[PDB]
């Protein structure tokens, strides 16, 4: 019986979340990609291997491969935008 | 063979590419073609003087092609563009 009390609000909040998801899709469509090393901007330059320095020390390098990765919570489409906005509304990981 | 601490081959010329440089890119691949014409003149240079040591071309793209072919020598941090012999021929004091 309690559950039916919010038959209206629970609809308007879903509608607003959908609208904000669409706006976020328009704003951040595909802009969350990045390369493994923070020196290559294009996906064409993010290929092969690169030298990574552990803990910022220039004397301790390691060889790693660079991958053009995408953010786990992106805005590529409407479903991903809804998932990201839900995580934001839960107030967890929203600063990142 | 002798007069060389390692195993070599006079059939062609080895190519060294730095770790931080991706082979197969358009810049590298184009440089990797027209430098293949150096193999014949590498052999021609060595025919008159069989006592000739490493002959190397250090390109501005990063790759170094040397003759005779021999394997490269822990991670690799060699860049031909930072070598003292490359730097003096790049500019003046
Ligand atoms: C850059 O790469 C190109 C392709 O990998 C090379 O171009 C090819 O060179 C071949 C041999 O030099 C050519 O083969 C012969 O070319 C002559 C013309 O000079 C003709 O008799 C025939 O086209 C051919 N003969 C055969 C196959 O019996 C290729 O035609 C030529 N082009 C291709 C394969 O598209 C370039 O030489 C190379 N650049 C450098 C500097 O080495
Ligand atoms: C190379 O140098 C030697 C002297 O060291 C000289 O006799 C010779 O003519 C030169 N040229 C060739 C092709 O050997």
């Amino acid at each position: 019986v309690a559950i039916r009390t919010i038959g209206n609000i629970m609809i308007v909040t879903t509608l607003l979340q959908f609208m904000f998801a669409c706006i976020g899709v328009q704003l951040f469509k595909g802009k969350f990609y990045r390369c493994t090393d923070e020196a290559k901007s294009n996906p064409e330059e993010c290929r092969g291997l690169f030298i990574l320095y552990k803990d910022g020390d220039v004397d301790s390098p390691v060889v790693r491969e660079r991958i053009w990765q995408n953010s786990d919570f992106n805005f590529d489409n409407v479903l991903s935008a809804m998932m990201a906005l839900f995580t934001v509304s839960t107030f967890e990981g929203w600063p990142a | 063979d002798a007069n060389f601490g390692r195993q070599i081959s006079y059939q062609h010329a080895a190519v060294h590419i730095p770790t931080d440089i991706y082979e197969g890119s358009t810049i590298v691949l184009n440089e990797l073609n027209w430098t293949s014409a150096l193999d014949e003149v590498f052999k021609k240079n060595r025919e008159e003087d069989p006592s000739l040591l490493w002959q190397v071309f250090g390109s501005a793209t990063g790759l170094a092609r040397y003759y005779p072919a021999s394997p490269w020598v822990k991670i690799d941090l060699y860049d031909v563009r930072r070598r003292p012999w490359y730097i003096q021929g790049a500019a003046s004091p």
